[PDB]
């Protein structure tokens, strides 16, 4: 019977794949024809901020646009500001293979993770002047690749067990698992609503999963490799992509589809941190060779190009009021263009 | 004194 | 004011990362590769 | 064996398939629309003034 | 408690050694294989009486193979291009014993000959050796465990002065 559910599941795909067809009425590029352009935008760094020893593997902009938080592969977690540059905390930490960082839309707490398999969550406010682990939640099998707080007492975190989580920070055990992934999930990011989320695995699909009834329901391709980085348009109703392939694509949750294909003849390495900027109308896209680019979501072509890194850039952000852009490398050197 | 074994 | 106490917390926080940073400087580190059943066990013993 | 697992399969494909979609041309121009009625609160898109700017030194 | 990397820690003659074990991960090496680039040493250990053990248990599959795949696909790594490598040939009691009830011709079409363990290992390290190709850059060092005695510790703590001095020696740009 396993040949009859086999040939069941194509028939399925072949339906789904023809409704899709149907759909495809006109294309993005045909109601931004007569559009003007944005033309070339030209931003300077107007603050650096120095104090890292290794290379820097994540950063989080805080909920008042003031704050960021950035990790590095030494057992450091350093807590910015970036009006004035004088750093607030320097959290020690018991295993220095941190991959990923989160901070708390509250500002009351923020996240770290890495190899050792286990999420930890720090006291970042003031509890009796000093901070400590306030809870390590323990579960996966693989590494931690991906971490974003919903509240202050609900996380979500992604492993490379090809398995999401819902934990819950009070009692330390996780209450919901998000599976059917085939590969090692590498991104995740939250809807402004916080009912949905999506992630993005080493095969080449992404999911639009449920936090409530924890179940997947609908599945986007695409690509032709592993998917890095991904975030949510400021509508809630589409999401860009970046993969290895060096393109970045956009897809729509209504119509179920693809949009655009990012890309330029000149560049071949891969993506390792998308961002949007406010009302979507710029897409920040960061490279390996040492350049972070800047594309038009409407009509694909390039408003400006940012080099100050001379090393890979691994993270980077937007502000909430989209007056600033930080950028993370390889180095030990963070920066803000405006 | 750390030479590989002669091949 | 505000400024003086950022910036003595800034300079306190600095002094520590240095320090430590140099500590560690001075350490060797060995990757331990292996499948399993090779005698890993016995080297680490 | 797999058997479970094919069906698991089977059962999520034909969740998936029952979904009502929309039209292209509607949400490429919602998305327009979007774009353009905020265009204009976007400091990026729009140089920042000097004194507005938190960031000026 | 805790799974993944586990580190352990010693002082031999006014040096500090970490040893982080990464056999516990069970995932995709290449996504956690570039946060290690910047080691001094790779530790690798071989077992020698796997020649005539099926310890893989798929008949294509031979446990010398599968470690000579392993060792080649480590050695030739983009980023572990100036990283030296201290191979640790093992078990070479059990490898003797059985010699001469079964040869080594087992795991090799080509014959390694006399069927004792000087000859024996001699083809075994030489066709390990030569699975690699940055001659320039790397080297293998290669030592047969003694239980007993603590050779084992001072051939690390050697291989690690020796390339803690040629690093030094390329850096001024004299080697």
């Amino acid at each position: 019977e396993l040949d009859q559910l086999r040939q069941e599941a194509e028939q399925l795909k072949n339906q789904i794949r023809d409704a899709r067809k149907a759909c495809a009425d006109a294309t993005l590029s045909q109601i931004t024809n007569n559009i003007d352009p944005v033309g070339r935008i030209q931003m300077r760094t107007r603050r650096t901020l120095r104090g890292h020893l290794a290379k820097i593997y994540a950063m989080h902009w805080g909920t008042d646009s003031r704050l960021l938080v950035s990790a590095s592969q030494d057992g450091k977690l350093i807590i910015w500001d970036s009006y004035t540059t004088n750093k607030v905390h320097a959290i020690p930490l018991r295993s220095s293979w941190v991959m990923t960082c989160a901070y708390a839309p509250s500002g009351n707490y923020v996240a770290c993770g890495g190899l050792d398999n286990i999420c930890s969550i720090y006291n970042l406010k003031t509890r009796e002047g000093n901070v400590r682990v306030s809870r390590e939640l323990a579960g996966h099998t693989g590494y931690l690749s991906c971490c974003r707080f919903l509240d202050d007492n609900q996380i979500v975190t992604s492993s490379g067990d090809t398995t999401c989580a819902l934990w819950d920070i009070e009692t330390g055990q996780q209450t919901t698992t998000f599976t059917g992934h085939t590969g090692d999930v590498m991104s995740l990011s939250l809807a402004p609503d916080t009912r949905l989320f999506v992630s993005g695995a080493c095969d080449a699909s992404a999911k639009l999963w449920d936090v409530r009834e924890g179940m997947c329901r609908q599945t986007f391709t695409g690509h032709e490799s592993d998917i890095n980085a991904i975030c949510f348009f400021p509508n809630g109703n589409a999401f860009a992509t970046g993969s290895d392939d060096a393109t970045c694509r956009l897809f729509d949750l209504r119509a179920d589809q693809e949009l655009m294909t990012y890309s330029h003849d000149n560049i071949i390495c891969g993506i390792t941190s998308v961002s949007f900027s406010k009302s979507g109308r710029l897409l920040l896209a960061g490279y390996d060779d040492f350049n972070c680019n800047v594309w038009d979501a409407l009509k694909a072509d390039r408003a400006g190009v940012l080099a100050g890194h001379d090393n890979r850039v691994s993270c980077l952000g937007v502000t909430d009021d989209g007056m600033a852009v930080a950028t993370g490398s390889w180095d030990s050197f963070l920066k803000i263009w405006n | 004194f750390k030479v590989a074994a002669r091949a | 004011a505000e400024d003086k106490a950022a910036v003595e917390r800034s300079k306190m926080i600095d002094r520590n990362l240095r320090e430590d940073g140099e500590k560690a400087a001075k350490e060797v580190k060995l990757l331990l590769l292996g499948a399993g059943e090779s005698g890993k066990n016995t080297i680490v013993k | 064996a797999s058997i479970a697992q094919a069906r698991k399969l089977v059962e999520q494909l034909k969740m998936e398939a029952n979904i009502d979609r929309i039209k292209v041309s509607k949400a490429a121009a919602d998305l327009m629309a979007y774009c353009e009625a905020h265009a204009k609160e976007d400091p990026l898109l729009t140089p920042v003034p000097a004194s507005e700017n938190p960031f000026r030194e | 408690k805790t799974t993944g990397i586990v580190e352990t820690h010693f002082t031999f003659k006014d040096l500090y050694f970490k040893m982080f074990d990464v056999g516990a991960q069970r995932s995709e090496r290449k996504k956690w294989i570039h946060c290690f680039e910047g080691v001094t040493a790779i530790i690798f250990c071989v077992a020698l009486s796997d020649y005539d053990l099926v310890l893989a248990e798929d008949e294509e599959m031979n446990r010398m193979h599968a470690s000579m795949k392993l060792f080649d696909s480590i050695c030739n790594n983009k980023w572990f291009t100036e990283t030296s490598i201290i191979l640790f040939l093992n078990k070479k009691d059990l490898f003797e014993e059985k010699i001469k009830r079964s040869p080594l011709t087992i795991c090799y079409p080509e014959y390694t000959g006399s069927n004792t363990y000087e000859e024996a290992a001699a083809y075994i390290q030489c066709q390990f050796e030569d699975l690699n190709r940055r001659k320039d850059t790397k080297e293998i060092y290669t030592h047969f465990t003694c239980s007993t005695d603590t050779k084992n510790v001072q051939f690390v703590f050697d291989a690690v002065t020796d390339v803690i001095i040629k690093n030094n020696l390329k850096e001024c740009g004299l080697y």
